[PDB]
RNA sequence: UUUGCUCCACACAAUAUAGAUGGAUACGAAUAAGGCGUCCUUGUGGCGUCGCUGAACCAUAGCAGGCUAGCAACGGUGCACUUGGCGGAAAGGCCUUGGGUGCUUGCUGGCGAAUUGCAAUGUCAUUUUGCGUGGGGAUAAAUCAUUUGUAUACGACUUAGA
RNA sequence: CAGUCAAGCGUUCAUAGCGACAUUGCUUUUUGAUUCUUCGAUGUCGGCUCUUCCUAUCAUACCGAAGCAGAAUUCGGUAAG
RNA sequence: AACUGGCGAUGCGGGAUGAACCGAACGUAGAGUUAAGGUGCCGGAAUACACGCUCAUCAGACACCACAAAAGGUGUUAGUU
């Protein structure tokens, strides 16, 4: 119905720095530097006291006052990343093949490798996205730890193990086997 | 108006420059047309690419070489587009369209000319904001042009020459300007800005 | 100096026509520099010279000339109705006709 | 009304027109594509087709049932006397090839 | 074309029996007297046993606005036929005029409910000028304390066909 | 170190916003924005300006940077009150925006005689300035 | 085989100009953003200003632009030459290095223009050549006929033959 | 040939799979109804041969869903390569 | 088979095309104005002005007319307690 102005307020902890041009943020921070493009948006920012940021849609629809609020969760998630991080925690469920899981080097790209998925000859490799850390965290069996700065890799990796774990021809009910993620948490939490 | 116009392609919705194109070139005027690859088409790339298909999906059964010949270059889905805006069967249709000339990039004797946009063609002033649109390159290359990756280099090379000449012409204005503020604000310059100038 | 010229730039679009059917006997001009009726009106009465060239000389010259005058506006964008003593050829299409400033009133 | 019982095409429409070629020499349609990493080298030779002959060869496929085992097996021929360069061509790339 | 405000007085036609009948009175939107006494006369066919052969119209005049160049809301109430059934419904305007504010309820209508002219009876305009009397949150959101907003994107209109420099929008 | 934004503000509709009718009976005159009708709409008052008080799409005037204080749906009076106390006319004519507009009149505004006389200065600065260019 | 074939001009001589009548006047880019100028922290910023159309900019005064005299000025500019290049997307365009020559309306003078008669486009720019003239250049192949058989209905096609 | 609603079937359980009583439809591969073209003639049934097209998909590719434990099935999607 | 108007027997402008629809009926010409229909280009004529709605991985696009339905959808927009 046109609402005439829509504004979201983003708050900035003390110890990171938004750098916004035409719409290219940049957060930096204690943990590093994450770099988003918003061209595609059509939204406008205004920053206040270095601490806060008016994220404003002006005469914009329904469907344009949701990505107001959608790219204010963005950059929410941009500097979560910055100041604290992701952790992706993901268990291998198996009931009779167990399943192998290492980190590989062909040319120097740490690939993620998967054998006896439910038993097969296949190895189901899988890139790690630019800044995600790969952990076979100790003291519990059968965990691995996605961690970095930026959710949407950290996530998307997840994602990618969790995908290419699929169990065909079979009743997914009764064959849970799969790596499922657990726990979506922060590098830093509770520090 | 002018013995030829050169139209920067970029940024311009196909079918308005088409049109845009087709009356001048049926009222006379020469027209050059470059930065084919960078034409815009408003709605989603995937639409224009189904109906790229659709047209592709057309041609005549008993012989496909008679049939209507799909071109793919960005400068030819142009010039379809212009020939259907042209009644190109009559002599006077062909004479438009031998007035017509179109390419992708911009080639040795038109990256060193003057280069106008059509204001009633340009997606950025025509298309609302927040439309999807696809870039006629783009489409192209999906459907089968095989020179994307040629443009776009000899493109990088034309707009780093051009660069540099800009920067020159900079500095030779910038020089001119300040040699000739001692020359300013003299009794001609005075005169004349009483006259208006 | 280098331009001598006298008369302001035009272009015979086309015959007075409907959508199936055309009239040689009256043209249509776009004036350049003219896109309203309103400055079109100031044309209106002027004369008008198609000159073209051939390859037999006539009378001392192989330049032939076609007059005729702006009768009327055309439309809403400059565009204005011309009647010549010849109707002109038809393969002028978009060519290039003279709009004299005479018969002048300023 | 449809076609009675389903059979495939005769032929393949791929090779049409099946013309006479443009000449006896063959001439390469595309090279390997170039990588500036290997050593400077030619792509292709010119022979001469002489005849056919056959061969013995121990053939190793480890899992056939002819592994280890000689196999007779038809071979061409070519001749292929060493060709002389004579001259070199260079190709710009431009937007039409 | 622009509508009109008419306040249309008719009454039955005199008869012997009952002289000076009850004249009755409506304020009619209308694009002319001709078209105002045409609708006076199918509203009171509507409400009353009278028609334009059966009475008289005994006068016609245009009302114009107290204040025409003012802000104020504008409460419509209307009745209009779909093409299921007839509804009555409300909505809330801002203009300067009574009749600039009915024209652009008429487009409203017929952009919204693709509702014709016919098809609409304009059963109320009342003006109010308080809050918290608007309902509609599309005029309470211009009846914000001290509004302002920009126009992003300004598109300028060229006579010219071609332009000899790329376009900017800036407002 | 700072965050830092691009703070892109451009030209807000408001009232007291000062516009330049473009087209219309007045056709380049200053107006104020009295009061927002809408987001297309806004009433505007020209008092000194010679604009009427009156209902207007935005698409009709143009925003000026120049803005002065005033109530929001003040009387004609009271807008021209506060537009010769704010003093906004001479403030629009010192910018170049309306000397552009002023130059552009008067160069229509030129002779034959006149424009013979520009030609012969111009041919004069133009001498003299790539004498300069020449020597220095 | 009468002067051949190949790179510029002329007393001269085509279908004709899909249509000059001062200039087709060169930055990426974004548009909910930029252009220009400046400043300071080996830093992707601050500060000022502009836009709101090319109605601009450049060129433009002289017999379709004649013949001539001066004034501070070494400029601007058309041409036979010479020096760096740069440009391959369809490069066929841009300055300069220097010598020669002509105009200069940058500021001031002297002579001429009629009669085309009151207007008549009132004639000013181009994929070709020739008994012709001169600044210079080398004297080739294809085809038929014969042959061939890696081809072939016939043509064509791989071949050979002083 | 395909939908909509679900009284019921499916040990419980309308909608995994079905689905009555009703009801809304889809090119004409049926057959009618009609008689517009052709009676100074458009060669007719089927088969053989061969090309192409449609998809309302039998198989094959990849998936969703089951009253899918596994195998085997069944219901659907993109799909006529 | 109905009071009728048309085609046949009739061109013309519009409906792209069409016996019948819309407009309008016809001597040969010239000016002006229109009807029906239109004005992005084809194509003569506003890429007019104004308010909305709509984004479709089969959009929609103007009567006769060259088709779509029941049933659905926090797609989006506007409307009672």
């Amino acid at each position: 119905m046109k609402y005439i102005q829509t504004e979201q307020q983003i708050e900035v902890p003390e110890g990171v720095t938004v750098s916004i041009k035409s719409r290219i943020v940049k957060v930096v921070g204690p943990r590093g530097t994450l770099t988003k493009n918003l061209k595609h948006i059509d939204v406008t920012f205004t920053k206040v006291n270095n601490q806060l940021i008016k994220v404003a849609v002006h005469n914009g629809g329904r469907k344009h006052v949701a990505a107001l609020r959608t790219v204010k969760s963005l950059v929410d998630n941009m500097i979560t990343g910055v100041t604290k991080g992701y952790k992706y925690k993901m268990r291998y469920v198996y009931a009779h093949f167990p399943i192998n899981v290492n980190i590989v080097e062909k040319d120097g790209a740490k690939f993620i490798e998967v054998r006896n998925f439910l038993g097969d000859k296949k190895i189901r490799n899988v890139p790690v996205r630019d800044g995600v850390t790969i952990e076979f965290s100790t003291n519990v069996k059968d965990e691995i730890v996605l961690s970095g700065n930026s959710v949407e890799d950290v996530s998307q990796n997840a994602a990618d193990l969790q995908q290419i774990c699929r169990v065909r021809n079979k009743d997914i009910r009764k064959f849970l086997d799969g790596i499922y993620v657990s726990h979506k948490g922060f590098i830093t939490e509770d520090l | 108006v002018e013995p030829v116009v050169v139209i920067d392609g970029k940024g311009h919705l196909v079918g308005r420059l088409a049109s845009v194109v087709a009356k001048q070139l049926l009222n006379g005027q020469k027209i050059v047309v470059v930065r084919a690859e960078e034409l815009n088409i408003s709605g989603e790339f995937f639409r224009n690419k189904l109906k790229y298909h659709d047209f592709l999906r057309k041609a005549t059964a008993f012989n496909k070489t008679r049939g209507p010949f799909h071109f793919r270059a960005p400068s030819r889905i142009f010039y379809k587009a212009l020939r259907g805006m042209v009644s190109h069967k009559t002599a006077r249709g062909k004479a438009a369209l031998e007035r017509l000339k179109v390419f992708e990039g911009i080639p040795p004797p038109y990256d060193k000319k003057k280069r106008v946009v059509v204001p009633q063609a340009l997606r950025v002033l025509r298309l609302k904001p927040g439309r999807k649109y696809t870039t006629l390159g783009k489409l192209s290359t999906s459907v089968g042009w095989k020179y994307e990756d040629v443009v776009a280099k000899l493109e990088a090379k034309r707009k780093v020459s051009s660069a540099e000449y800009y920067a020159k012409k900079r500095a030779f204005t910038k020089k001119v300007a300040s040699a000739n503020a001692t020359a300013a604000e003299s009794d001609v310059a005075k005169q004349l800005a009483a006259l208006g100038y | 100096a280098e331009s001598h010229r006298l008369y302001v730039k035009g272009k015979h679009l086309s015959y007075q026509r409907s959508k199936r059917v055309n009239n040689p006997n009256v043209s249509l001009i776009k004036i350049e520099g003219v896109a309203t009726p309103q400055d079109a009106q100031f044309y209106l009465g002027k004369r008008i010279a198609y000159v073209y060239r051939a390859s037999k000389e006539v009378r001392g010259s192989k330049i032939r000339v076609m007059w005729g005058k702006v009768t009327r506006t055309h439309g809403n964008s400059g565009v204005v109705r011309a009647t010549f003593r010849n109707n002109l050829p038809a393969k002028t299409f978009g060519a290039s006709v003279r709009i004299f400033l005479y018969p002048s009133n300023i | 009304s449809h076609r009675k019982y389903e059979a495939p095409r005769h032929g393949h429409l791929g090779f049409l027109p099946r013309k006479r070629a443009a000449s006896i020499r063959a001439r390469v349609k595309a090279f390997p594509k170039d990588d500036r990493s290997k050593p400077v080298a030619l792509t292709s030779f010119l022979g001469y087709k002489a005849g056919m002959t056959t061969i013995v060869r121990d053939l190793d496929r480890p899992g056939s049932k002819f592994h280890k085992r000689e196999v007779v097996e038809a071979v061409t021929v070519v001749d292929t006397p060493p060709v002389v360069v004579v001259g070199v061509v260079g190709y710009v790339e431009t937007p039409r090839g | 074309a622009h509508f009109k405000e008419y306040q249309v007085i008719g009454r039955r036609l005199p008869t012997e029996s009952v002289p000076e009948p009850k004249l009755f009175r409506m304020r009619i939107f209308a694009s002319n007297e001709v078209i105002a006494k045409s609708r006076y006369w199918y509203f009171l066919q509507k409400l009353h046993k009278v028609k334009k052969a059966s009475g008289e119209i005994v006068s016609i005049n245009q009302i114009n606005e107290a204040h025409p160049t003012k802000v104020k809301n504008f409460g419509v109430w209307v009745r209009y036929d779909s093409r299921s059934g007839t509804h009555n419904m409300y909505k809330e305007i801002r203009d300067v005029s009574r009749v600039a504010a009915v024209e652009t309820l008429y487009q409203d209508m017929a952009a919204r409910h693709r509702a014709r002219f016919r098809s609409i009876h304009i059963l109320k305009v009342a003006e109010i000028e308080k809050t918290a009397d608007v309902k509609r949150q599309y005029v309470k959101q211009f009846l914000t304390k001290d509004l302002k907003f920009p126009l992003p994107h300004r598109v300028q209109k060229s006579t010219k066909t071609f332009s000899y420099k790329r376009p900017s929008t800036f407002y | 170190t700072d965050s830092i934004v691009k703070a892109s503000n451009w030209r807000l509709v408001e009232v007291g916003r000062v516009v330049l009718i473009k087209k219309g009976q007045s056709a380049g005159k200053l107006a104020a924005i009295v009061e927002i009708i809408d987001q297309k709409k806004v009433l505007i008052d020209g008092p000194k300006a010679g604009v009427p008080r009156q209902a207007i799409n935005l698409g009709q005037v143009v925003l000026t940077p120049l803005t002065f204080a005033l109530p929001r749906g003040a009387r004609t009076a009271t807008v021209s009150k506060k537009w010769a106390a704010a003093a906004v006319c001479e403030k629009w004519a010192a910018s170049s925006w309306a000397k552009k507009i002023a130059q552009r009149e008067r160069r229509a505004a030129l002779t034959d005689f006149e424009r013979f006389q520009v030609m012969v200065l111009r041919k004069q600065k133009r001498y003299t300035v790539k004498k300069a260019l020449a020597k220095a």
